[PDB]
This record gives structure tokens, C-alpha cells and sequence, in this order.
């Protein structure tokens, strides 16, 4: 299942294909397979709203605002690993979640309907 | 000129309040109601993950305490209720034509299969299961309901594997020498844990895991006295125990298809139940402990030991299961030693006096009263020594006593190596794509 | 969650992005989170068959037959609100549901396989 | 629901549009609608990894290795029906499942990110 | 003296005098995602590769 989450950065995104196929595969044990299936749903609920519909390591067109800890995004991209940088951007998640639905998904969704 | 992207990354490593299920493997009380156990060779070792545990604060201990009490009560359901016997029992001492001097030969009335017909029989009981009112009441008819256990199940610890729910992960550090907590660098993940045995006792764990190199003292606040100080043992100690009474077990039917067992008679060598401990093995143990308590209290400290203070013998002495019998054994010859000043502090076997009870109260849940069916033959069971409980009581001199009473500390003693993480696979890392 | 369903028409389709992210987020209460998760499934079961795979406010290529209350579809598009027009087209739903799978999804699905 | 699975081959793929819309539509009966909803999920879990994101009768770009019972794949395509050929390729399923994630989905997913 | 026939080991239980012991027929249906199959074919020897289905 999991592996190499510890010491790498970005090269962990090379192996983001085993991380899903093993994922999701009385009454007290039946809380499992409900919240377990509510997860993989509620993110893919909003993942279709992100624009990236399936699994593509993909880019949107919303800007990264540089107010959100602008620290050497070519340099920290490769050396300084995840679980460190995640705490740095742990504060700004909800605000991006408003920008996932307004930039591409209020304007650009109603611009292909012009034709 | 940065343009944020969306991923399915690995770092999900949050707290996991969660449920959990088992992977165990006859209709013995575990009932094999988990899953068939996979060979699970998947301790996938990870590279350099600084993660700190908290063995004192997790829900794995809290669920494990909730599981077994519910599971063991589930085995208690289809058995015979058997409360017509709470009547005016009258007894005497066991007669031996003459001698001097733990048994009571009891005159006794009871119903039969038919509703009206009575039954004047006699049986035997111990000391601590009967009370004076000569009329002798049972020990629990203040407020209880006596319940026989079914004589087909076994009270043996049959080990339980645990597996994570589909979407979480079980984490364990293979690292060494925690002080209870610790930012353990090396770590591996599993979907399924190893087998842990359903044992239950106080003041001494048994049939447990072993240490790495030495004693690993475990607590929260050594400067607090009200803690329960855990002591991990390096090398196990053979404990032989017995109930050397050739005993005859007879059977009767109390009513409409409700069987009942009782101690009929013993063949004739009245003895006392006991346990041998190798003497020179035990002194070799305690030198390791004071070697570490110098490091946590001081170089000029006096380590003393004593027995338990008081309370019930469930709190006082060593609670102990053996082979369908529930012992209670006095352990005064194990903590009669004082180690002095932390500077220059065989072929023998000390033996402990052990008692026998039949009316138990498991986990202090008052009202539930389970009966012990006495069994025929003799009693022999052998166990390792793995875990100890000490209590700092309230000069550099210091006395320790064998504490205990919460069985949660027993399961926490053998589940400190684990933690569970929730999984939320979503990463938003910017690059220069824009399109 | 919900809002502006009352007095607007078409401009309600501007804000069809909050309407999903809050959606789907003993035994008697456990009928919930089963039929609750059977919904968002059985429509997206057939929504992948419509051709529009994810969330796009999107157009197909099947014709609107003008037998289905042909009433000023540029004029009623903006003024006369929903929950009125829905009763007008409440009768013709099942028939469109046969036309969601035959027009684009019997012919056109087996026309990109020619190459 | 089902039909014509018996005597045809390939022309059964013409009618693979009724085969999903009727699909997925105490405690002992509540094992149903859990494993019933775990199915249609765990394949579409990996179907998004295949590259074909929704319902398209679609082709990938991974090669069919000809070691896997190379028998007249224009001839057996139309005459010799399914449930016979399926036993022929029953052995080689797991290996293709490693080739669904490495050919298109290790290389080609990180080749559109170059721009 | 005549004992009842089951007070070896049992517990006698009355049935409620409102229900009927009549066979009321039961249809079975598959769960959502499976299928019930039947051959209309003839003259099995218990098993049989039934062609029509
Ligand atoms: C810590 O860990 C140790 C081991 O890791 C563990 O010790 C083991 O304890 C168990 C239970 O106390 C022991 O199991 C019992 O062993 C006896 C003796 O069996 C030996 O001898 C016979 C004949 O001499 C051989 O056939 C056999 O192979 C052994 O060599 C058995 O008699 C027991 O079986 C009976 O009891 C079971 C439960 O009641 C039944 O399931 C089983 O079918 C047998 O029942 C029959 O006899 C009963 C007699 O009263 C009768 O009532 C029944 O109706 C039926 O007729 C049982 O297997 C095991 O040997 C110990 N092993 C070691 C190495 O010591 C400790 O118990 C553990 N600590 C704690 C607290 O649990
Ligand atoms: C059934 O057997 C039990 C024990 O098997 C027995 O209970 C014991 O009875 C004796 C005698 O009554 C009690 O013995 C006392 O013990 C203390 C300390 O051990 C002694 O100091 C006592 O001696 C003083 O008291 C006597 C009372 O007359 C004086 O005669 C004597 O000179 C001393 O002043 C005394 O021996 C013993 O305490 C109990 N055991 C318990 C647990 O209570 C019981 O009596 C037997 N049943 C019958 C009906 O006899
Ligand atoms: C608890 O009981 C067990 C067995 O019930 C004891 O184990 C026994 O220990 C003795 C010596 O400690 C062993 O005897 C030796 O055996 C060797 C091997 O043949 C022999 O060469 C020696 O001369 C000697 O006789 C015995 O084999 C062993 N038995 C078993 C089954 O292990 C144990 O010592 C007891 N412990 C205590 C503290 O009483
Ligand atoms: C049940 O009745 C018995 C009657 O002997 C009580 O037993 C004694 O009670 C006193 C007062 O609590 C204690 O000092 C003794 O130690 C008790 N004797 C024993 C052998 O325990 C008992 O307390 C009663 N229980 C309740 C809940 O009322
Ligand atoms: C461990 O527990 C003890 C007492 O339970 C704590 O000791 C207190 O410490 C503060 C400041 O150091 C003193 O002002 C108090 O007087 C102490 N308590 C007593 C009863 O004297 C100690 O802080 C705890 N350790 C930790 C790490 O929390
Ligand atoms: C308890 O006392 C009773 C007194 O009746 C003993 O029962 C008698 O024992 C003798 C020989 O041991 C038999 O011949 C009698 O038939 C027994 N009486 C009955 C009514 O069965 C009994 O033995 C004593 N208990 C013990 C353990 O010795
Ligand atoms: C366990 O054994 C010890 C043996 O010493 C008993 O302790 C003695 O008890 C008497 C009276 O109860 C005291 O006068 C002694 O000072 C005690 N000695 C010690 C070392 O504690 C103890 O009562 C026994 N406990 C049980 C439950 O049997
Ligand atoms: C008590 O612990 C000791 C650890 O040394 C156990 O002894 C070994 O246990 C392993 C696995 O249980 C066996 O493969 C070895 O053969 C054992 N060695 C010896 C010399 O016995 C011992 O089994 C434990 N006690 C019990 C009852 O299991
Ligand atoms: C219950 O008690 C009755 C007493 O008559 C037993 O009935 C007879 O038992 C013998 C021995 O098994 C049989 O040979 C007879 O055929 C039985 N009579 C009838 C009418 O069946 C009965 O066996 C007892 N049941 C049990 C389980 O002990
Ligand atoms: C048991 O019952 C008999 C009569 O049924 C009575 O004579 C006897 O005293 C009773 N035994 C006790 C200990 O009360
Ligand atoms: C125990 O370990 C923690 C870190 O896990 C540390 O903060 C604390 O000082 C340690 N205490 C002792 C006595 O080593
Ligand atoms: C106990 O005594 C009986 C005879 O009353 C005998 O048959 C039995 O073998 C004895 N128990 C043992 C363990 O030898
Ligand atoms: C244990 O042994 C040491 C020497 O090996 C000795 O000094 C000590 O007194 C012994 N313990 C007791 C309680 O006598
Ligand atoms: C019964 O039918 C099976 C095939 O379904 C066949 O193998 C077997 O020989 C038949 N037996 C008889 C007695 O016809």
C-alpha cells in the first residue's frame, strides 16, 4: 500500500498510482464501509467541481496567490519534503476551496456555452 | 507566476478516532467471529518518519476494554441462570473423625425438575464464597444474580489479530527504548496487527511479549505518585501453579432441564493451592530494576518494597486465572526486600499461599455474578512473567508497592507500539502550468 | 446550502456550485447513509451515460423535439421561473431518458471507434 | 435487463447501454446495498486509473502482448462468442492490471505536464 | 403419577392462537446487482447442462 512518504518530495508524486487501488478494498463493525464509503465520495464530490474530472495529475487555471507563504516554489518543490510544507499550507485550505469553484467554475464553465 | 494543481498525495497522517475489527482465525467465547487471518507479510518499512506516539491517550485501549467485556458477556447469555439456590444454607466444618482445622460441608435444600418436589442434598464450598448470618448465606445475595458459566467453553487466551478498516492504516515503530512516548524515527505500516492474547490479571502480567535489552519503565509523570508505574521485564520467569486436590464433581438438575455442578467430595489429601518461584532467578530480576531507578530518582536513594495496603484481595493479592479456575494468591514473599543507597546494594524455590474462590465479580461490574464450575482431576498451568505494576507511595528513601486494578493498563501494556491514522488523500501544490 | 430557487430563472444556474458540496455531507437511523448514498449514485450511474461525464453545465447533441410544449424557449428561458416550467415538462421525462442513450450513445459512441 | 449474452460476439457490445441503468437500481438483508454499492465502486475506482474516465467503449495505448493466446483476433472477434474466449483469457487478467497503470498511467500522465 | 413428555430437558411454550400455520407463498428477489437464473429445460438427472435459459 503506502511507502516513500518519509524522505522524498515530488518524486512521491511519481508513485501516486498504488495509493488508490488498494484504497477502499454486527452493527459496531458496520460503521465501517459507511464512513469508509462516504470517504472517496465526498472528495470526489468536490473533485468533479475542481475541473479535473478523473485521475489526472493536472493543473487548473486559478492563480496561486503569493500571499500564501511564498517560499521558493522551484526550490522547496524538490528538497523540503511533505508533512513539513503541509503544515505551512494547513492554514490556507478553505480559502482555496472557495477559489476552486469561482475562478474556473463560475466564469469558464459558462464560457464554452457561448458557441 | 504560480498556478495551483491538485493531487492524490500520500500525507494523510492525522488523528484517527475510529472503529476497528479483529482477525482471530470450537465455539469458545471469542467464537472466531472476525475474519480468516491472512499471512499479511506487509510490514512495509518506511524511511525516516519523525513521528511521536502517545500510548497514554489513544482509543485503541478504550475500544479493547469495551470489546472483551461485551464479548465475554455474550458467552454468558445462553447459560443457565440458576438463582433458586439463594436460600438458607446451613453448614459445618468438614469432619475428619478428629483433628485440628477452608471447606464447609453444607446442609442444603433445593427444587427439583418438578415444581413442588424439594431436594435435600449436600455439597462443599470454600471460605470466601459464604457468609455467616448455623445459618450461612451466600456471599453475593446482598445484590446480585448468580450465573453459572457453561462447562464447554474454555477460559484460555486465544490470540486476536487486529486489522484496520478499509481506508485507514495501522502504524508501528520498530524503534527502541521509549519512555512511554517518543518521536520514533523508524516506522513500518501494516494493515493487520499481530496476535495478542486475552489474558487478565493484576500485579503480574503473564504470557506476554518480552523486552529488547533491559527493563523499560513506563509512566506519565514520575514526579506524580498517583500514577501506575509499568515495568517491562527482559527475561521471563517460569511459574508453576497447582491445586493439588483429587476432587469428585457430581451433577444434578435443578429444574426444567437446567443442569448444575457441585463439589461432591475430595478423595482425601487436604492440601492448599500454591505456586513455586525460582529464588535465584527472582533476585536476578530486581537488580535490573534498581539499576534504572537510580537513573530516575537519584544516586543516593533507598528502594524499598512492601505488600499491598488493603482493600479487597482482588486489589490486594494477585488475581490469576488458570485452566478454568480463578485463583487468588498472596504475594507477600515477593516484595519483602529493600535496596539501599544505589551503591553496592540457589537450588531453592519460594512458594506462595494461594486461595480458591468460585463467585467472581469481573471488572467490578456490580450485579453480575458468574459461578465457577469446579473441575475434576488436578490443576497444572505454567506461565511466563512479563509485566509488572508498581506504585510510588505518597530523605531519599523510597518504597514501592504492587498496584493494579484497572485492566486497561494490562492492554495498554501490550499495545503501546501501535497507532492508527486517518486518511485524507488531497494535496494542492503549485507549479507553473496555468492551462 | 440552498437559496434563490424562488424568484429567478437561468440565473439560478449561475450558482449551481454550492448545491453539491454540501450535498451528502441504531438501525432506524442507518436507513440514512444508504439511500442517501444510493442517491448521488443512481443519477451519476446514468449521468455517465448522458455523455456529460463530470460536472459541466453542458450540451448534448440529441434534438429537443418541439412536440414537448414548444413555448418561446428564448422568452421563457429567463422570465418564467422554475417549479412552473418543471410541471410543464414533468410529463416528458421518461421519453428523453430513452433518447439519452440512443442518439449520442448508440450511434456516436461507435463512430469514434472507426479510426 | 440482460439479454443476447448467449449467441453473438461483438454485436453484444452494441447493446452495452441497458446493462448499467438497471444495474444497482433487518441486518441480514442490509449486507445488500453495501457490497452491492461496494461493487460499481471498486471497478470504477480502477476504471478512472485505466484512462477511460466515464462510459466510452474506448481504446487505450498499452500494447496487447501477443503471448496471451494469439489466435486470429480479426476472426475470433466476430464468430466465437464470449464465455468461451473469456476462459481463454481468464489466466491473463492480473498482469494486464499491472499494465493498466504503468504504460499510460506512469509515463503518459507525466508527459502532458511538460507544457 | 404421569409426568409431561418433555420435562427431561425443555421449556414448554404455547403458540399464540391468532396466527395461522398455513403456507403463504414466498417470492424471492435478487439483491441489486445480481441475477436469478432458471432453465425452462426438461428432464434433468438432478444436474444437467440445460441449453435454454
Ligand atoms: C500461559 O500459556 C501457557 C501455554 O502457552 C498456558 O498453558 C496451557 O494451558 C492450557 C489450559 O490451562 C492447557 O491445556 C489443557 O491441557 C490439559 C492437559 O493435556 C495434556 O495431557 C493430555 C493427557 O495427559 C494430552 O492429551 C494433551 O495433549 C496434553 O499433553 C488438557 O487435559 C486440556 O484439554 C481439556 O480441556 C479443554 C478445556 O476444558 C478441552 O477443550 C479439551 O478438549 C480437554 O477437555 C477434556 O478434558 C476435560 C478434563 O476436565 C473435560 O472437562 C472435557 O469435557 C474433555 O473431556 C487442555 O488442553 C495446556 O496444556 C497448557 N500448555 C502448557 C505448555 O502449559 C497457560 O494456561 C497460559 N496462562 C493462562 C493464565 O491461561
Ligand atoms: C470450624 O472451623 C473453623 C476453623 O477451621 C473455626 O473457626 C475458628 O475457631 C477458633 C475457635 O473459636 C478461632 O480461634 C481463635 O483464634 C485466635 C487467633 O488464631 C486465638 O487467639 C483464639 O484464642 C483465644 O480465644 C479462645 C476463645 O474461647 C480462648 O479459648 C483462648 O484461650 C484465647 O483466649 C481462638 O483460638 C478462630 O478465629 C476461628 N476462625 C475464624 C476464621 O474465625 C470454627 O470455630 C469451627 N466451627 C465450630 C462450630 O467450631
Ligand atoms: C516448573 O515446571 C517445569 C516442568 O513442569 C520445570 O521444568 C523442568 O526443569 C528441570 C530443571 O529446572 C528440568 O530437569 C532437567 O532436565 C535436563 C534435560 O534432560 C536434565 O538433563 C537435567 O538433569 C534436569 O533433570 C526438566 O527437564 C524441566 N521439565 C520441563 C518439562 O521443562 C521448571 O523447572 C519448573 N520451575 C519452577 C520454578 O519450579
Ligand atoms: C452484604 O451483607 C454483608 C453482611 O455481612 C456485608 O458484609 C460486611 O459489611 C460490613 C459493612 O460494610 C463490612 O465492614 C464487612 O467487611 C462486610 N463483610 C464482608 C465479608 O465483606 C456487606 O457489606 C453487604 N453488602 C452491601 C452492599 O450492603
Ligand atoms: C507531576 O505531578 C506533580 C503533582 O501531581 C506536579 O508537581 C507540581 O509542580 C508544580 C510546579 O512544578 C508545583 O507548584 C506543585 O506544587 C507540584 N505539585 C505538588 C502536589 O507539589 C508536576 O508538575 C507534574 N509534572 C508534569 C510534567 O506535569
Ligand atoms: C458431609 O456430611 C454428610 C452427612 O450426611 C456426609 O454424608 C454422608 O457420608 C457418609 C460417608 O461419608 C455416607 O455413608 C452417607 O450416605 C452420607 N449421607 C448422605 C445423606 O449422603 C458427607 O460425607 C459429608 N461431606 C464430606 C465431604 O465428607
Ligand atoms: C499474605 O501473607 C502475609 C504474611 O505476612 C499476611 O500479612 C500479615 O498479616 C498479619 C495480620 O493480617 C500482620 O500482623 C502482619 O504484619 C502481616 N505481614 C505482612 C508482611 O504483611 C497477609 O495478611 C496475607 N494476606 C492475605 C490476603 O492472605
Ligand atoms: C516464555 O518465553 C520464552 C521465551 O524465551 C518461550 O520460549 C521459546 O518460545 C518460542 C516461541 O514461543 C519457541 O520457538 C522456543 O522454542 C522457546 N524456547 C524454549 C527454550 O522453550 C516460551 O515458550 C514462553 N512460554 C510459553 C508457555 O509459551
Ligand atoms: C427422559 O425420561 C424418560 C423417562 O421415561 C426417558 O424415556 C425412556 O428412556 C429410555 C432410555 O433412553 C428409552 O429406552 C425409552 O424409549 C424412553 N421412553 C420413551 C417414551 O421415549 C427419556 O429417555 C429421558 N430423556 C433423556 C434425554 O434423558
Ligand atoms: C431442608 O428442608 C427440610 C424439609 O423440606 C427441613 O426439615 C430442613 O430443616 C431444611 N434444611 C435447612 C438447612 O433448612
Ligand atoms: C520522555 O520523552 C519525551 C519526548 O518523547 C521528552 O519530552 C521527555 O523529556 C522525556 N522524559 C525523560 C525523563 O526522559
Ligand atoms: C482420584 O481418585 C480416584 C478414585 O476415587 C481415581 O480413580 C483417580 O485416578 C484419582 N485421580 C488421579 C489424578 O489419579
Ligand atoms: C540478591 O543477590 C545480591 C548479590 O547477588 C545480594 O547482595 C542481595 O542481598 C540479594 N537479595 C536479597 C533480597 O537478599
Ligand atoms: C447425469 O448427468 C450428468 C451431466 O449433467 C452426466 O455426466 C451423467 O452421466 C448423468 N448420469 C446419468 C445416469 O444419466
Amino acid at each position: 500500500f503506502l511507502g516513500a512518504a518519509g524522505s522524498t518530495m515530488g518524486a512521491a508524486s511519481m508513485t501516486l498510482t498504488v495509493q488508490a487501488r488498494n484504497l477502499l478494498s454486527g452493527i459496531k463493525q458496520l460503521q465501517a464501509r459507511v464512513l469508509a464509503v462516504e470517504h472517496y465520495l465526498r472528495d470526489q464530490q468536490l473533485l468533479g467541481i475542481w475541473g479535473c474530472s478523473g485521475k489526472l495529475i493536472c493543473c487548473t487555471n486559478v492563480p496561486w496567490n503569493s500571499s500564501w507563504s511564498n517560499r521558493n516554489l522551484s526550490e522547496i518543490w524538490d528538497n523540503m519534503t511533505w508533512l513539513q510544507w503541509d503544515k505551512e499550507i494547513s492554514n490556507y485550505t478553505q480559502i482555496i476551496y472557495g477559489l476552486l469553484e469561482e475562478s474556473q467554475n463560475q466564469q469558464e464553465k459558462n464560457e464554452q456555452d457561448l458557441l | 507566476n504560480l498556478w495551483v494543481t491538485v493531487y492524490y498525495g500520500v500525507p494523510v497522517w492525522k488523528d484517527a478516532e475510529t472503529t476497528l475489527f479483529c482477525a482471530s482465525d470450537h465455539n469458545v467465547w471469542a467464537t472466531h467471529a472476525c475474519v480468516p487471518t491472512d499471512p499479511n507479510p506487509q510490514e512495509i518499512h518506511l524511511e525516516n518518519v519523525t513521528e511521536e506516539f502517545n500510548m497514554w491517550k489513544n482509543n485503541m485501549v478504550e475500544q479493547m476494554h469495551e470489546d472483551i467485556i461485551s464479548l465475554w458477556d455474550q458467552s454468558l447469555k445462553p447459560c443457565v441462570k440458576l438463582t433458586p439456590l439463594c436460600v438458607t444454607l446451613q453448614c459445618t466444618n468438614v469432619t475428619n473423625n478428629i483433628t485440628d482445622d477452608e471447606l464447609k460441608n453444607c446442609s442444603f435444600n433445593m427444587t427439583t425438575e418438578l415444581r413442588d418436589k424439594k431436594q435435600k442434598v449436600y455439597s462443599l464450598f470454600y471460605r470466601l464464597d459464604v457468609v455467616q448470618i448455623k445459618e450461612y448465606r451466600l456471599i453475593n445475595c446482598n445484590t446480585s444474580a448468580i450465573t453459572q458459566a457453561c462447562p464447554k467453553v474454555s477460559f484460555e487466551p486465544i490470540p486476536i489479530h487486529y486489522c484496520a478498516p478499509a481506508g485507514f492504516a495501522i502504524l508501528k515503530c520498530k524503534d527502541k527504548k521509549f519512555n512511554g512516548t517518543g518521536p520514533c524515527p523508524s516506522v513500518s505500516t501494516v494493515q493487520c496487527t499481530h496476535g495478542i492474547k486475552p489474558v487478565v490479571s493484576t500485579q503480574l502480567l503473564l504470557n506476554g511479549s518480552l523486552a529488547e535489552e533491559e527493563v523499560i519503565i513506563r509512566s506519565e509523570n514520575i514526579t506524580n505518585n498517583a500514577k501506575n508505574i509499568l515495568v517491562q521485564l527482559n527475561t521471563p520467569v517460569q511459574i508453576n501453579c497447582t491445586r493439588p486436590n483429587n476432587n469428585t464433581v457430581k451433577s444434578i438438575r435443578i429444574g426444567p432441564g437446567q443442569a448444575f455442578y457441585y463439589t461432591g467430595d475430595i478423595i482425601g489429601d487436604i492440601r492448599q493451592a500454591h505456586c513455586n518461584v525460582s529464588k535465584a532467578t527472582w533476585n536476578e530480576t530486581l537488580g535490573k530494576v534498581v539499576k534504572q531507578l537510580r537513573k530516575h530518582f537519584g544516586n543516593n536513594t533507598i528502594i524499598r518494597f512492601a505488600q499491598s495496603s488493603g482493600g479487597d484481595l482482588e486489589v490486594t493479592t494477585h488475581s490469576f486465572n488458570c485452566g478454568g479456575e480463578f485463583f487468588y494468591c498472596n504475594t507477600s514473599g515477593l516484595f519483602n526486600s529493600t535496596w539501599i543507597s544505589n551503591t553496592s546494594v540457589s537450588n531453592d524455590s519460594i512458594t506462595l499461599p494461594c486461595r480458591i474462590k468460585q463467585i467472581i465479580n469481573m471488572w467490578q461490574r456490580i450485579g453480575q455474578a458468574m459461578y465457577a464450575p469446579p473441575i475434576q482431576g488436578v490443576i497444572r498451568c505454567v506461565s511466563n512473567i512479563t509485566g509488572l505494576i508498581l506504585t510510588r507511595d505518597g530523605s531519599t528513601t523510597e518504597t514501592f508497592r504492587p498496584g493494579g486494578g484497572d485492566m486497561r493498563d494490562n492492554w495498554r501494556s501490550e499495545l503501546y507500539k501501535y497507532k492508527v491514522v486517518k486518511i485524507e488523500p488531497l494535496g494542492v501544490a503549485p507549479t507553473r502550468c496555468k492551462r
